[PDB]
RNA sequence: AGUUACGGCCAUAUCUACUGAAAAACACCGGAUCCCGUCCGAUCUCCGAAGUUAAGCCAAUAAGAGCCAUGCGAGUAUUAAGGUGGGCGACUACUUGAGAAAGCGUGGUGCUGUAGUUU
RNA sequence: AGAACACUCGUGUAGAGCAUAAGGACUAAAGAGUGCCUGAGUGUGAGCACUACUGCUUGCAUGAGGGGAAACCCGGGCCUAG
């Protein structure tokens, strides 16, 4: 019914080109970005983490007006300057993302000798040292993912807190939660270093090893073991928070203008319909 | 007869225009704003807390104080054939910045160069005015293609 | 052949109607044996006196399986109709239905306080990619390439079960 | 030069048919042991790479619909000031000024910011 | 099983809803569901409607306050009457 007529055309409203796409929710991003009048040379740093199906970013971005800006950027397709072979989406890589995004910012800020990296042992939020610079400080951007108990967004959020950035969070979310008792913090230990994979990798050789081999292979081809796993990823840690990457160089893929296409000239357009007349007659 | 409630009258104001529905744009809540300021009031229909009196509506005023979401605005007007100033409580979704100062800000720019060489090497600076429109300027024409005016059309 | 671009099921749907008390209950329990999940009962949508029905009142029971389970159930039901379907039960859009009068044709024991009720089965059947017009983030309309069309629906059946479609 | 993550102005970006696409991505895709959520691992959450450019995203095409601009319509319609102008009225001519819209013709069919990656 | 019973697939700028006049407002909601709470807190200032009464907007301080991962929001009812 609706389509059938012209003034449906007429009259319609577009959303937002972000919304169309299914990319942005403008009713969140309003509430976490609105400025507060009053604290003037407040310059709100988002934390935005985003997973696809191949690897994990982190990218830190300050909201001003005509675009946000980019401070820094970490990815887990880096962490193989670090040795790391496998599961480039895993709890453990997200986890790392984070640690990674934190000590790139510090590092620029001069902030890094003041607040050392702590791995994983206490579930309290990062605290301004007396006589020296305050911490840098960000807030979580979750996107359109949903919040639930064991979501990887809020490992790589652990990560950076570890890392020395101060986020305000509440252990409500990580596994290990209680609702009424103490925080059992080894079980989130466990997963940061892999414990989770290695339990399933010794389930399914006693259960079905046609299966392991379809599930694993990548792992086989490195032969990685459900045992390495430890000292796999306490060396990465370690890397990570002691080394630095090489800086990237600037190249001109300009050459590669070749393969875009160009549309018609109006000359061309009209000579195309004349002949399409005389085709039919 | 009429009556008195707080948005009489407002059918044709505070209703949103032709395939312009919906919340603000960004770009409204990451302007900034400081005190003696000039600006202009245009209410959005769609917010709903910090609306002024329809009063007020495409006026022009000055920031007095900032606050968190809001700013206060001074104004003035006729009231039993005196003159009252009037201070208005607004939201910043219901807020522009005002163009009315544009001009004079840029004359100002120049008066300041003018107005230090004044002091080294004249005594007084010559300080920019502004002239209205003169008379007709003079012209000369070269007075071929002449073309020909008459009553040709009849207009039945 | 390209692969891809291959027909499966991707549901197939059960409801009983039995408008009133504890029939329901009775029909609940079919569907909890036919299939290993507990059915969803549903409510009048309006008040219809001659029909015996109040507004919001309990009518029907459904449950939807997908997978493997599919594939039994299907078999076990087109035998019971003999293969022959009419070119009435097939839909624009690759889809297709039947209707049974008797539960005890698909195999449980009668229990005769239990009773005999009937059954619909309606089945959808995909191609894949459909997941780009359900998931949250960047969610887009289908090409024409990946549907599922009338005359495909046929082929697929007539092939898998050898059955025959009367005009 | 494209893409991708986060954006700005919110159809020159929409809607309908068709067609193309080096590299790296982006995806579809393969499972449910766990965390998490369903009548239903379809959606959501987690663990993966055997396949595939068919789809989406990106780009082209169409005397396409819709949107945007401009010319014309047109000094036309309406209107401020004025006179011992006219008319039984209804209303309307003139003098000094301001000045449209619909239709219809012609052209367009996203532009840009910060970072990352690919000869 | 019928005009009108339950379940599905595709289109769908609101053609629906929003307790109660009329107008305005609203679309990953302000509509329909689901979870938790009693902020329908406590002191004390400044203002808007021709402003006394009344209604609403907004400042600072506090609670062994609430909801939410958090940014944020809440001292009655989406706004204009009771």
């Amino acid at each position: 019914d609706n389509k059938s007529k012209k003034s449906y055309f007429q009259r319609f409203q577009t959303k937002k080109r972000r919304r169309r796409l299914c990319k942005t929710n403008y009713r969140r991003r309003t509430k976490l970005i609105k400025l507060d009048q009053k604290n003037v040379g407040e310059d709100k740093s988002r934390l935005v983490v985003r997973i696809t199906n191949s690897k994990v970013i982190c990218q830190v971005v300050k909201s001003h007006l005509g675009g946000d800006m980019v401070v820094a950027q970490a990815t887990s397709a880096e962490l193989k300057e670090f040795g790391l072979k496998v599961g480039f989406t895993n709890y453990s890589a997200a986890y790392a993302t984070g640690l990674l995004c934190a000590r790139k910012i510090l590092r620029m800020e001069k902030l890094d000798n003041i607040y050392k990296p702590k791995f994983c042992t206490d579930v309290d939020v990062v605290e301004d040292i007396e006589g020296e610079k305050n911490a840098y400080r960000c807030y979580l951007d979750i996107g359109l993912s949903r919040n639930s108990k064991g979501a990887k967004v809020f490992a790589a959020m652990k990560g950076a807190s570890d890392g020395g950035i101060k986020i305000p969070y509440s252990p409500k979310i990580f596994p290990g939660y209680n609702k009424d008792e103490e925080f059992d913090q080894q079980k989130l230990r466990d997963r940061i270093f892999g414990k989770e994979v290695a339990n399933y990798m010794q389930l399914l050789k006693k259960e079905d090893e046609t299966k392991f081999k379809k599930q694993f292979s990548e792992y086989i081809k490195q032969n990685i073991n459900a045992e390495d796993l430890e000292k796999m990823y306490e060396n990465l840690f370690n890397s990570i928070v002691t080394k630095e990457i090489s800086k990237k160089e600037k190249k001109d893929y300009s050459a590669l203008k070749k393969y875009k296409v160009m549309k018609l000239t109006k000359e061309e357009r009209d000579a195309r319909v004349q002949q399409k007349l005389v085709e039919n007659n | 007869v009429s009556s008195h409630g707080y948005r009489r009258q407002t059918r044709n104001l505070f209703s949103q225009a032709f395939r312009k529905h919906g919340m603000p744009n960004t770009s409204t809540y990451l302007t900034q704003y400081a005190v003696g300021e000039y600006v202009d009031i245009k209410v959005n229909p769609a917010i709903h807390k910090g609306m002024p009196h329809k009063y007020y509506h495409g006026r022009t005023g000055i920031i007095k104080e900032v606050n968190r979401g809001s700013v206060i605005v001074l104004f003035n007007r006729i009231l039993a054939n005196k003159t009252v100033e009037r201070k208005v409580i607004v939201g910043i979704e219901h807020i522009r910045k005002s163009k009315c100062q544009d001009e004079y800000l840029k004359r100002l720019e120049i008066n300041k160069k003018i107005i230090e060489e004044a002091e080294k090497k004249g005594e007084v600076p010559v300080l920019f005015k502004r002239q209205p429109k003169g008379p007709k300027p003079a012209v000369e024409m070269l007075m071929n293609n002449i073309i020909e005016l008459s009553y040709d059309k009849v207009e039945s | 052949e390209n692969p891809m671009n291959k027909i499966k099921i991707q549901k197939l749907c059960l409801n009983i109607c039995t408008g009133g008390g504890e029939i329901l209950n009775k029909a609940s329990k079919v569907l909890e044996q036919l299939t290993g999940q507990k059915p969803r009962l549903s409510k009048s949508r309006l008040t219809i006196r001659s029909f015996g029905i109040r507004r919001n009142e309990k009518i029907a029971c459904h449950v939807t399986v997908r997978g493997e389970k599919a594939m039994e159930i299907l078999e076990k039901g087109i035998k019971i109709k003999e293969y022959e379907l009419i070119d009435s039960n097939f839909s624009t859009q690759g889809s297709f239905g039947f209707g049974i009068k008797e539960h005890i044709d698909m195999g449980i024991k009668y229990e005769p306080d239990v009773g005999i009720f009937g059954m619909n089965f309606y089945v959808v059947l995909e191609k894949p990619g459909i997941r780009v017009s359900k998931r949250k983030r960047v969610k887009s309309r289908v090409g024409n390439k990946q549907r599922v069309t009338k005359d495909e629906a046929k082929n697929w059946f007539v092939k898998k079960y050898e059955g025959i479609v009367l005009g």
